[PDB]
This record gives C-alpha cells, structure tokens and sequence, in this order.
C-alpha cells in the first residue's frame, strides 16, 4: 500500500516538519532547474511584456525521505497533500502575473526516489516584463530576460544552478508575427547583493530580430519612388507653369499621404526611430524642389538684345537635375551603412 | 462540514429558522429526486431581464443580465400544523442539503454569480411543499450574426435552458403561463429590441441512445437603424456619381479642364470607400454596402473611359458621343436604383 | 477582555441567531446610509456603462445587542466571524459586475455600542449601466442612476432611508476626459412595485455636460473656412474653366477627407447626431458651388442678337455673390438656436 | 437508497483507494474518448490562438467497482464527491487557458454500471494554440491542431483510444467570419517519445479556408481600375501638358491612398504576404505610365524637325500595345503561381 | 525545534489574542515602512490610471513576542498561520485594484526577532488612480502619487513614518514608451481629518516629463514647411491663374490631411491642447494665402488708368511677400515663450 507507506514517512509519528530544510545547521542545499518552453509570443511594446508557457522542474536531496524496505523504485505524492513537503520558495523576479492549470486535474507531479531524491514538475503562464529599446526601430535587436531567484533563503541555506545539458529547450514548430527567436541561448549567473544578505539566481537570455522585409516592399520603396517623381520637373519646359506647379505640388500631398496612416502601424514611441529619419529627408527633397522651380520662375520674368537672363534660368535646370540626384544618393549611401553595419 | 442527522445538542433553536428543518430534514437525501421511479417532476421557469447589450460581431456573442426563477414540488417537505408561519426561509450557505434541479445554458460561453453584498439567492418553502428558488445571473450567450445584408439586416438571438443529465422521463421544463419574458426600458447602440418576444416550443433534445432532455427556447429579434449609413455613407456617394456626368456639359476642347475633373472623382470615391474599411465590420465576404460603393466606382471609372473616345474621334462633328452620354449615364444609373432596393428593401 | 466578552453576547450560551432580524413580528427596522465617492470615470458608449469606487455605510439598531455592563462601549467585530451578525441584504439595481477588496487586510469594519446601535462600513467598486442618448452628442447632459434595493425584505420588514445630511459625498480634484461632473445631485425615492409586494429603493443622481472645446476648432471652424473658399470661385474670371473646375472639386475631395477623417473619433452610433446634419448640410453647400458654373458654362457658350447670352451668364454669378452667404447665414441662425438654448 | 450503497462500495471499510490505477501491476488501461464541439470562433492572428467550447467524454473499467446484487444498472455519483474515484490525469498539449462551469451547479456527471464500466462527461473551454503563416495571404489553408494526452502514466499503464464511431462531432448550424471549416477531419497518433519513456496522445485536425468574396471587390478589382485608367495617357494628344502630367500624377495619389487605406484591415505582420506583391507591382506600372511622358516631351522639342515628331510618336504607339501586354504577362503569371500551388 | 517553540508563544496557554494591538490602552504604534519599486509603466489616459509591482515592507514592535530562552535571534513563520499575528490594517486609499502573487508559494515573509522586533515583507500588483491635465500635451509635467491610509485606527492608535534612508527605491532599467521618471521624490504626510477622528498616511510623488522628440519631427516640422510653401505664389505671375490657383487649394488639402492624419495619435480629450493651437491657426494662414490672389485677380480683372490698377495688383503683391512671414514670425515668438516659461 503506497498510500500507508507514505503515511509513515510524512505522519505524526515520523518527525518530519515541513517548515525545517533539509541539512538543518549544515551545507547548503542544491537544486538543479529546467525549462521547457511550449508557447512564446504576445510581445507588445505599449506594456512591454511577453508571455510564456513552460515546464519547471527542481531536483534536490532530502536524506529525511530514505527508505529501503519498499520494493517500488519511486513512490508518487497525491497532489492534494503537497503542502507537507518541503519546497523551494522558487520565484521569478520579472514577473508581472502567473498562473496555474487546472484543466482536468492539478498538472504537478511530485516523486520520491529510493536514496532521497525529490523530482517535482510542474506547468505554469507567466507574464514577464522586458525594457525594449526601439531607437533603430526596423533594424533591432532585442533581448527578453528569464530570472529564477529565492524569496527568503541566502547563500548557506539554498543554492539554485542550472542543469548540466538540455538546460533550456524549446519545442519545434514556434513562429511569431514580428520576431525571430534564435537557437542560441545564455545561462548567465546573476546574485542580488542587499542589506539582509547575498541571495541566488539564475538567468536565461533570448534574442530576436525583426522580419524587415515588409518594411521595404511597403513604405521604403514608394518612398523612393516618389522622389523620382519630383526629379521629373527637371525635364519639363518653364513655360508651362501649370505643368511643373502642378507636378511639384501634389507630390508633397503624396508624401504626407504616405507618411500619414502609417501611424496605426508604427508603435506608439514619443522618441524619434530609425523609420521616422527617413520619412522626414524624403519629405524634404520633394519640398526643395518646389522651391527650385520659384527660382528658376522669379529669375527668367525678370528679363522681362542680350537676353542672357533666359540662359541664366537654363543654368539652374542643367545644374539640379544633376546635382539632386548626387545629393540624394550620398545621403543614401551614409543612412544605411550607418543604421545596419 | 453538515449533514442530514448529526450528533449536536443545542438548546437556542425554539420555534425559530434552525428548529424546524432540521426535524425535516431526517432521512432526507439531496440527491434523490422528488417522487423516484414515479411521475417526473415539472418546473415552471419564468425570466426577468435586466440589462441587454453589448453585441459584438467579432466573437458572435451578447451579455444578458438576468433574473431566474423555478418553481416545483417536493412531497418531502411537507409543513406540519405544529409551525404557524406558511413561509420558510433557507440560509443561502447550506443549499448542499436541498434537492435543485440542474439547469444550464446550451449556447452558454460565460457565467457568474452575483455577491456584492451578500449572496444574491433566496429560497423559500411553502406549506404544501412547493419550493421557489430565485437567483441573479450574467449570462453570454451565443449569437450567430449573417451580415450579408448588412445596412438593412435582422438578427435573430437564442436562449436556450437544458437539463445537463435527466431525461424527460424524469424532469420536464415549462414555461409560465402568464408573463414568462419581461422587458425593460434601455437603449441599445446600434439594433433595436422589438416588443415581440416568441416563445418558441420546446426544442426537445434527441442524443444517439442516451434519450430526450428537455430544453425551452426564447427568441429575440433586432433590426438595426438605417439613418447613419444613409446619410453617411449613401448620400456622399451618390452626390459624386452627378458630379462624373458633370464634364458632358463641358467643352471638348478643354483638355486640361475634363481631365482633372475625371480623375478627382475617382481619387474622391477611392478615399470614401477606404476609409470606411477602419469602421465597418469585417466579415470577409461580399455585403450589401459593398455591392454599391463598387458599382458606384465603375460609373466614375466609365466617365473618364468615354472622354479618351471623343477625344481621338475629333483629331483623326464627333460630339454626338457627348450629346447621347448626357441622356445615357443617368439614364442607366436609374435602373441600378431600382434593381439595387427592392431587392433588400 | 473584548473577545470573550463578545462571545457572551453572540455565543451558543445566549439565544442569539443570525437568520431573524431585529424587532421580529414588529415594526420595520430603518437603515440610514452614506455613499463616499472616491473614483469616478471610465464612461463608455459602446457598453453605456460607467465605473465607480466608493465607501458604503449603514446603520441601524439591534436591540439583541445592547450591553450595560462593559466598562468601554463600541465594540469591534473581527471580519472573520462577520456571517455570525445579522446584516441588510442591500444589492445594486443597475449593477453589472462588483468586488470587494483584499490589497492588505479585508476592508470591513463593524462596530457595536452600547445602546445597540451598528455601523457597518465597506469599500466596494461597481460597474453601474445608465442608458444614454446621442441624439445632440456634440452639445448634449446625461444623467447616471445609482440604485440601493433590497432583495428579499417588503416594508414590513425592511425600510431603506438616505442620511440627514451629507448623504452623498465626492472627492476632491476628479477629473473626467471628456464630461464635466455638476455639484448638484438628486436624492429621490424610487420605490418598486411587484407582484410580490412593496420593496425599499433609494437613488442618486448626477448630471454630466460634455465640454465643447475640442469639437469647436477641430471639426466646426475648418468646416466652416473651406465653404468659404468655395466661394472664391464667384470672383474668378469667367472663361478660366481649368482655375474655376478645380477650385470647387479639390474643394470637395477637401470637404470629403475632413468629414471621414474624422468619423474615426466619433462613437459608434446607427442613428442621426448632431454634427452629421452639420457635415451633410455643409457638403451640400460645396456641392452647390460646383454645380452652378455649369450653368455659368453652358449659357455662355451657346452660340458661341448674341450679347444676350453674355449678360444672362454675368447676371448669375452677380446674384449668387450674395446669395450663398445670405442663405448659409440663415443655416447657421437656425442651427444653433434649436440645438442650443 | 443509492446513496448508502456507495459507503459499501468504497470507504473505510472497503478497500478502494483512490490513488490505485485498474489493474494495478497488469495490463494498461484502455481510455475511448469522444469529443462534442459547441461553439469555434475568435481565430486571432496576433496571439495566435482560438477559442473552442467542448463536451469531453472518456469511459473506461475498474473492476474493483462490480456489483451484482443492486436491481438496476445505472448509478450516478455525487459531482461533490468526484475525489473518491481515480480519473485519467489527462490535459491538452497546445493549452493556453480552460476552465470549468458552474452556471447553476457542476456540469459533471459520472455514472457506473454493473460490470464495472465507467462514463465521464464533463463540459469546458478551451483556447488552443494554433500556429499560423501568412506568406500567401488572401489564398491561404490553415490546419488547427488539438491534442489530448496523458501527464504522468507511460504505455504500460495508460492508453488512449479514438471512439470507433462518432470520435469528433460539430454542433449543426456553426459559422464564423474569416474562415469555412471543411467537414473532413483527421484522427492521428502522436506518440510523445521523452528520457523518461514513451507518454500516450491523439490528436484530431481542422482544416479552414479563407474566402475570396470581399478581397477581390475590394482591393483587386478597384487597384486594376486605376491602372487601365493610368493607360488613357497614350491616347492624349502629346501637345497638352496639363493634361497628361495632372492625370499621371493624380494616379500615383489615388494608388497610394488604395494601400495605405487598407493596411487597417489587413492582419500585422512582418514578413511579406501575396497581397503586397499585388500592390508593389501595380505601383510600379502606373510610375512607369507618367515617365515615358518625360521621354515623349523631352524628344520633342530637343532641336528635319518632322523626324523628331516622328521619333516622339512612335513613343506613344508602340506603348499603346506594350503595356497591356506586360501587363498581362504578369497576371497569369501570378494567378498561376498562386492559386494553383 | 524552531516551530515547537513558536506553537508556546501562539498558544491558548500563553492567552495570546489577535484582535488586540500591541500596547494596548498606552502609546500608540509605531510602524515603519519602505517600498521597493521593481516595474513601473501603463499609463493611460482613458482611465487616468497606472500599474506598479512594488515590494512593501512594515516594522513595527510587539512586547508579547519577547523570548530569550531559544538560541536562534530570528524566527521565521509560515504564511498560513499569518492570522495568529496581529498585523496593521495598511491599504491604499487612490488605488483601484490589487492582488497578491502566488506563483509558486505565497510571496510573504514574516520574521521575529528577540526583542520583539516584526518584520513583515510581502509583494503587491496595483492599480493607482492619478488625475490628469493634458491643456499643453506636447510638452507638460505629471504627478502621480501613492497614499498609504490606516482603515480603522485614529492618531492615538496607530501612526505611520517613512523609513529615514532609502524610502522609496526603483530598480534600475526601467524605461516608458511615453515618459521620463525623474530621480527626485517627495515624501510628505497627508494626514486625514474625518469626523469620526484623525487618521495617518503617509505620500510618495513622482514627476513625470514626456519627451517630445517624435512631435517636433512629425507633426511641428511638416506643419512648418507646408506654411512655407504657400508663400510661393505670391511670387509666381499673377497672369498664371491655373497656376496660383491650384498651389493654393492643394496646399489646404495637404494641411487637412496632415491635420486628419494625426487626431488618431493623440489622447481623446474634449478641451483644446496646446497642439491644436499649433494646428489651428497653421491652416488660417494657408486659407489667407488663398484669399490673398483673389483681391489680386479681381482688382486686376476690372477695365481690361490701365496701369493704374496693374500697379494696385502689384502693390499688393509687393507687399505680402514681407507681410506674411514677418506675422509668422512674431506668432511662432508668443506660442514658443508661453509654453516654455
Ligand atoms: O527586508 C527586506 C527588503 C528587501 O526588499 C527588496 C526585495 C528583496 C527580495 N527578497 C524578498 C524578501 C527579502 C527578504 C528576505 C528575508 C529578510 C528580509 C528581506 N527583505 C527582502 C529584501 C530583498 C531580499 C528578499
Ligand atoms: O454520453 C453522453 C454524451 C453526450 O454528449 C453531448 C452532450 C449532451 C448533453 N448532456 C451532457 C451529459 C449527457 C449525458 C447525460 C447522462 C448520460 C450520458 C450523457 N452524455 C451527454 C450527451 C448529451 C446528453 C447529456
Ligand atoms: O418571484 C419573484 C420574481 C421577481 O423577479 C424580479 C426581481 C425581484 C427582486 N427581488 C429578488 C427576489 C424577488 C422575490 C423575493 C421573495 C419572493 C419572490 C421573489 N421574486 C423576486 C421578484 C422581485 C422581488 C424580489
Ligand atoms: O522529468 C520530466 C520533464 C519532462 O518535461 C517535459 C514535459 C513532459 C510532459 N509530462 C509532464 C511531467 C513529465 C514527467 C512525468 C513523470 C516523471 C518525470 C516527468 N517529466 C515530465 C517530462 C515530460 C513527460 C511528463
Ligand atoms: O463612519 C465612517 C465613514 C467614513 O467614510 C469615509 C472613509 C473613511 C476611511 N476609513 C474607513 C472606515 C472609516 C471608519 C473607521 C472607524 C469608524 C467609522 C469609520 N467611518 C469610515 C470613515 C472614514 C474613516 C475610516
Ligand atoms: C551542494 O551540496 C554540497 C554538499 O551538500 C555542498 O557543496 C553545497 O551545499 C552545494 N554545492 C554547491 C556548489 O552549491
Ligand atoms: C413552540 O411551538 C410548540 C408547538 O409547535 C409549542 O408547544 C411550544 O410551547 C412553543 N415554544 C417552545 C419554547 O417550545
Ligand atoms: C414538449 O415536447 C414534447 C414532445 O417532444 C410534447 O409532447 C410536449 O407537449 C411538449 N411540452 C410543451 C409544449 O409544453
Ligand atoms: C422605523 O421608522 C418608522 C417611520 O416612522 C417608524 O414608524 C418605526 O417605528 C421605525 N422602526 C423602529 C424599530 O422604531
Ligand atoms: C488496451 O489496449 C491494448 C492495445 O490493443 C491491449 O494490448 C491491452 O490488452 C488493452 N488493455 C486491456 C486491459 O485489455
Ligand atoms: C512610537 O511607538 C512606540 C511603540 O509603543 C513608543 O514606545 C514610542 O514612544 C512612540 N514614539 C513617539 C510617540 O514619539
């Protein structure tokens, strides 16, 4: 009978107290921890926060629960009584909302091996918390932050380390609408230093990298294309002045067509990004050749012989339709080198 | 931690609440129905609605507030001569000692209770056994919306209320026979509740060998106003249809003048129909309203189609092309009227 | 000691039983009540629903209660053991969802005097239904119900009666985004009748104004500047066909961008409002505008005695430069004197 | 009196325990599930998840349970005492939330008879992760997965089975907005394989397929107008240039309002989808359409002079059939590619 | 054993009670208290609210948990007997909701040390309400706050103090899409006057600034250009009426559409923001551009003494080119200074 069996090492007449570590007075205690991760994604910018689904699993050592009479290799624990077995406080130090799964019975699973070993698995949500920085805003990289770290226990009572291969796993088949998650992680030490004492962690990292490939095909390209539109007045005779007032306008009213309703799909972020540079550069060239053409316009009605004045107004066309490109092309070249190598 | 008969002496219950049931409730057990391997018991259901809204076409669901009722009879609590009051009053944390019904919504997604100062469920047992329980829900049914014709629609919403394991050889549910539904005085945002309530027969259920159960079904229906979207949405469209039959009025030789005139018609249909899309509900398929705002797309379209014929006509009279369009485009946009309403009425 | 001395009075020793109100086979025990607003807000159109968080009290006398033998008075009661006392059964009519409150401790708090008097304070937030009407949304008052009912006690029993004075109560300094919140409230008695018999109501109101800052300069003055600039075209030269068609069609498109730009900001109502006879009224104004050359352009170019022809299409715009103001003048006196005052 | 024959059959006289499969240290137990779908829906894009209400049914034997000497063959059992009886420990795989209802009491039932079979119902909701790619957007079929296993039992205690007839039934008369779901369904074996063994799981499938209808009325058909009505350039006399600049570049605008006005309806993604391919093209042919004018105006007029009218109009003509020809050429190309796959 | 001993001190032989507080019918309590502050963010402006995840901390003194036979300085206790401690009634009074934090064990700490010394650490979720004033959006200053009230204690009773070093601490790495959280903070009381008595509290202000880096370049800077641009006709030839004509009511489109572009982006308030100044009288100067061409056109119009109304189109003309920037100009000076000093 595992249940009268279990009865003896746990009941009153066995002198097992749930509220005593085991090694009383003595060494600190290991626990070796896992993470399996089922579900990733839900990674908003307003809250800045991502939730994840895993299985947990702590191994440590109690020499209180040896026994040897029993034939059974392992004895399991109904998961209605666990609170008369000793835990570690586990805890996450970014978390901001957690919850259990009850979905047909209680998914924890406690079991007792031979020579004292405890093996306990649980499947928990949780809502953890991540600062994003969005300055190169199509062009970034960030970094989501997993901390596993004790409420209560020093460094002589509970030690926490993580395990010694297959640490953290991911299962197969994740995708996520804006991010990749790479296949390489870090385990990295952390320890929180405070007045009462020194206090255990550990902590996991994942990286992400942004698609970009939407971006380009969508408010990029007719970016540049709209630019070429503006260097078409170049072309165009002065002398009609309802041609290239009428080209030079309504291409601004494109762009600002552009750059506005894109704001539902740009996140709100009261800083400047790397998108918001480039919306505002292209709207100046368009801009600047509006004014070019009030130069050119201005200068050839002030003749009205020599009539060299004519020859001045060709002087400022031949001039900008070379010199616009060369300009835009240079600003080209320095914007991307800077914001992705 | 009660039961039926326990061993416990006190001497404060005289004739009060606590004296009297526990004399009643001496081999008494809740999980037996009233008369067993007899006839099946019947309740009488009646519903107060409270609050009614909150439909969304996105999930297919609306929130109800309600209040319940159900009444039946219980020959094992039959109320001796020896208490004078006709009426007893069941303290709402030990209902677990009392026979109820289980009753539940078919097309339920959500419910709860409400506690917010006490508990919001009374009982009472009169003197010949009947029992009348009385409780306050918030119920989300399920409503499935077709929005094919989506400006002028009716909807039609369901409540149903089964038994989740009794079959009607054992339990049998009817409705009142005066006033099973009441309404309110409320608003809704968009439809309008009508004053009609059918109280459709009981849609009995048949399951592969277990049995009937029994179900009783309500039905609402709404209409939705048309005022919004006939001035919002109709009247703009149709005032730019006229202005595309504007340019047969105009000159041929102005080029530069038909032209702008043709093209700023669609540029202004194209923004109207696009900025709808961000308030119109998504359905993914075909709607009335967008039956018109394309059909109203290809008359701007054609308007402009027809200018580029008589303009090649001339350099190659020529203007009777302007002469039969100014009689043909409303001449024809006439008979999509006509065939677009009476149809959807 | 105050526990035991407690016990004496509510104990198995004396007769005292939860489930029989106080004065039974009497007369009808009185409740006086307070309401203490703290938050106010979260007005929505979608649901027509709004969210409050306020301070609840009642008082009332038990004559079962009274002591004259401790040395103190006003006993307190432990929350734990508050379903041993007989309490008002008290719900909210318009009630849609409510909580109590555990952010430290429970926030009850029960005491009982000498002369058998108890108050009974407690902290709750309700989400409370008030129907609305948009009817004149810009310019428009709303009134919100808050009902205190009983659940299952008539007038033989239970009477429900508003505080002498400072009944209801509001904290200082609330804000609302879009309402503005009267000093002045209604205390009245609401009374419900039913089959059953009489049951106690008591109800406050308060009053909400909508501000007109926004609306007025964002929507109303710019829709009020472009009809003006549809009537720039009554002064331009005649034969300028191509100046005259596109002042008065890009005035549409204008006309047309603002109206359904804006409809974003507007709450989701099937029927009329007040602004949509505004923006339609309006659009009609710059319809008009267009239509008239029309006539301007066809007579004058019939036939290429023909002077006739020239002074009937002159004759037109000369009218219609004093027409068009005179009549949206009128608009204007109509619309604001039935809408507003 | 079914109620004091259960205290004979398990209890403290009998020797039912609770935490003892059937057929302890024998052969494993068969499980036959059925599943009842009520209500499918909320298909979301971002989280990507969907919402599912279900009825579950498992049955299985426990001879510990038999009885001959009770009449009738039926036995329910108390839904408050469900405890007593050992149940499958299972839960769903890809689960990321479920719970119970208690509308009016517990929607459980349990139900034993003679020989000792067992049936279980139980009614819950479910929301599944469900993995979705949008790389072909508008002509797209998606599979919804929904897994059912065991939590801590191997091959050699637990077994899950499929029922032989009627496994997955829908409830008549389902619909839902975005998506069709087809009435085949597919009933595989999905064997977990861990270090710790081998953890049984069925799994059934749901095809969904998206409709056509409101796509390619609204974002097809209008963006195919525009680009027909960029063609009636070539057919313009050559001579008017407000004429042909003004229609070319209001193209461009209404072009560019058509994407940028449907990015609201579209789902948030990354990555590029079927549509934008549709939308990057049709910009570019219309680019195209205003600057052959630049190379029809700039030959003209660059000085005989019949030969360069000449050179300018063949322009024009041989543009009159190219580019709906292009045109054409990649139509087919992208329907082929797309809908047939 | 440290819980053998713990079980004498809570014992009915050692007649300690819960209910009654330390020091009883004496000096009132003294508490103190500190708050760790571990994520801050979701402002909102729709509910005038914001979350917190904080770590709050109490000190106070009991002199009836006094020992000195026992080895151990501090004992610990376990969260489920928290009810045998008399604790203080602490709540916060602007707070909307709250929760404790079970993730894997109840997130309290509770320690005694020898000379009666009560530590009590726990970890809060809330909701705290702050009243807002967006009357200069683009750039203003926020307060929000944080009370600390006693629900059922006077001054004679129970005081609260903040902690002399170290008060109020935010980790370090928080960020907010929106705001900068400044280093400084207030600690002042805010005690309660009530008619009932006077009761503590205790305050911690935060100031917020919001960075308005994104507005000047999106909404400021094309705002100034599209102004700038239709300074242009006034010198292009007042004999080009298409031209003029046609710069001018496109230059109105685009600043609409810049206008109804942006009121998406912005919080929904009913009173006029400082950047609805900035927006409003940005469109009065391009609809003065307008009408400014037709006083220019209808002067010239008139007997087509000849020069003499040339002269008067053109003084006209000559003068607005100098007019209208300088009045812009002396505009940008006051908007800039009231909303800066
Ligand atoms: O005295 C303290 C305050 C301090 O608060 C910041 C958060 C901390 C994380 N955990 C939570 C409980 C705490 C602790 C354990 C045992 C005695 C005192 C004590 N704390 C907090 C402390 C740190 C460290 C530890
Ligand atoms: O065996 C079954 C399966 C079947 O599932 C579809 C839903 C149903 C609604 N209720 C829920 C429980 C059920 C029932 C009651 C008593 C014995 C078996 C049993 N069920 C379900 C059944 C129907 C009918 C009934
Ligand atoms: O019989 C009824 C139905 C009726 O339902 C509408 C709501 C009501 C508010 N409370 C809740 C319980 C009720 C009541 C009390 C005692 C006996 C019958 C009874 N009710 C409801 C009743 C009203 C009045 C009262
Ligand atoms: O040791 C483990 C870790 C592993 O985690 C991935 C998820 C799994 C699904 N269930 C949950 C509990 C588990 C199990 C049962 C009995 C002993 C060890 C044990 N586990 C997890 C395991 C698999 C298999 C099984
Ligand atoms: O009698 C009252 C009403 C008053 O309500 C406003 C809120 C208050 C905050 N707390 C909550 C309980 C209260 C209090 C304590 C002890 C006796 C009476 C009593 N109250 C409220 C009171 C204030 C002060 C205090
Ligand atoms: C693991 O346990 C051993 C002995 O119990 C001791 O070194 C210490 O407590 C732990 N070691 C580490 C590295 O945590
Ligand atoms: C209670 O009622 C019974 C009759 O039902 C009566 O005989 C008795 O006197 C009453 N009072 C007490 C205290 O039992
Ligand atoms: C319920 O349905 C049964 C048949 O399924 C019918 O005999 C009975 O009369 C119905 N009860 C009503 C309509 O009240
Ligand atoms: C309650 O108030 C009414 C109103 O006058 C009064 O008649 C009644 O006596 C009061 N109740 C008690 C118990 O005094
Ligand atoms: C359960 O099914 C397996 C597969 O057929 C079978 O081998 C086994 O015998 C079954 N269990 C019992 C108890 O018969
Ligand atoms: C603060 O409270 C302690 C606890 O009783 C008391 O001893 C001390 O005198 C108080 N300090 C004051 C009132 O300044």
């Amino acid at each position: 009978p595992p249940s009268e069996f279990l009865d003896k090492l746990m009941g009153k007449v066995s002198g097992y107290d749930a509220r005593i570590r085991p090694n009383f007075k003595g060494p600190p205690v290991n626990v070796t921890c896992n993470i399996f991760i089922n579900s990733f994604g839900s990674i908003a910018e307003t809250t800045m926060d991502y939730r994840v689904n895993i299985f947990l699993r702590q191994q440590w050592n109690d020499p209180r629960l040896a026994y040897s009479e029993y034939p059974d290799d392992s004895l399991d624990l109904d998961p209605s009584m666990l609170d008369s077995i000793w835990k570690p406080d586990l805890f996450f130090a970014n978390e901001k909302g957690a919850n259990f799964h009850e979905v047909t019975t209680d998914n924890k699973l406690l079991r007792i091996s031979k020579n004292g070993n405890v093996l306990y698995s649980i499947r928990i949500t949780l809502v953890l918390a991540c600062p994003m920085d969005l300055k190169n805003f199509p062009m970034d990289v960030q970094t989501c932050i997993m901390q596993l770290e004790s409420f209560g226990y020093t460094m002589n009572d509970l030690i926490f380390e993580w395990d010694e291969k297959g640490a953290v796993q991911v299962a197969d088949g994740l995708t996520l609408p804006q991010f990749i998650l790479k296949e390489e992680k870090d385990l990295r030490y952390c320890t929180k230093h405070y007045n009462t004492g020194k206090f255990t962690c550990i902590e996991a990292r994942f990286h992400l990298e942004r698609q970009m490939g939407y971006y380009l095909i969508q408010m990029y390209i007719p970016s540049l294309l709209i630019v070429i539109l503006s260097w078409v007045s170049f072309w165009i005779n002065m002398d009609a002045a309802p041609a290239r007032v009428g080209l030079g306008i309504t291409t601004v009213l494109t762009m600002t067509t552009q750059s506005s309703g894109s704001r539902a799909s740009l996140p709100k972020v009261s800083y400047v990004k790397a998108i918001d540079i480039w919306m505002a550069v292209c709207l100046l060239f368009v801009f600047s050749a509006l004014l070019e053409y009030a130069a050119v316009n201005f200068i050839a009605r002030q003749h009205k012989m020599r009539k060299l004045f004519i020859s001045r107004a060709k002087r400022i066309d031949t001039v900008s339709r070379v010199a616009f490109p060369l300009v835009f092309l240079i600003f080209n070249i320095f914007y991307w080198i800077t914001y992705k190598i | 931690p009660s039961q039926l008969s326990s061993e416990d002496l006190a001497r404060v219950p005289a004739n009060s609440t606590s004296n009297i049931l526990n004399k009643l409730l001496i081999t008494y057990d809740p999980r037996i129905r009233p008369n067993f391997k007899g006839i099946p018991v019947e309740d009488r259901v009646n519903i107060f609605i409270n609050s009614f809204g909150s439909i969304q076409e996105t999930t297919m669901d609306y929130r109800v507030n309600i209040f319940l009722r159900q009444r039946w009879n219980d020959p094992r609590l039959r109320l001796p001569q020896d208490f004078k009051s006709d009426s007893l009053t069941v303290d709402p944390k030990m209902f677990k000692c009392l026979w109820k019904p289980d009753l539940f919504f078919a097309n339920e997604k959500s419910a709860n209770f409400h506690d917010v100062t006490q508990e919001n469920i009374l009982l009472f047992i009169f003197r010949n056994g009947d029992v009348l329980i009385s409780m306050r829900l918030s119920v989300t049914l399920s409503c499935p919306l077709d929005l094919t014709l989506f400006p002028m629609d009716t909807q039609r919403c369901k409540m149903q209320l089964e038994s989740f394991g009794y079959t009607t050889d054992d339990l049998q549910f009817m409705w009142q026979s005066g006033d099973p539904v009441q309404m309110d005085e409320i608003a809704l945002p968009q439809f309008d509740i009508k004053q009609e309530d059918i109280e459709y027969g009981n849609c009995t259920k048949y399951y592969a060998g277990t049995g009937y159960y029994t179900c009783v079904e309500v039905i609402f229906t709404l209409r939705r106003q048309v005022g919004f979207y006939m001035m919002g949405v109709y009247a703009p469209t149709l005032l730019i249809v006229v202005l595309s039959w504007l340019s047969f009025w105009i000159n041929p030789d102005a080029s530069a003048a038909r032209v702008p005139l043709g093209i700023l018609s669609v540029l202004s249909l194209s923004s109207e129909c696009t900025s709808l899309a961000s308030e119109l509900p998504k359905v993914s398929y075909v709607k009335a309203i967008d039956i018109w705002l394309i059909a109203c797309l290809l008359f701007g379209f054609a308007s402009l189609v027809e200018y580029a014929v008589v303009q090649v006509m001339l350099n190659s009279a020529a203007k009777r092309i302007d002469l039969y369009a100014r009689a043909l485009f409303p001449f024809s946009f006439l008979f999509f009227n006509v065939i677009y309403w009476s149809v959807y009425l």
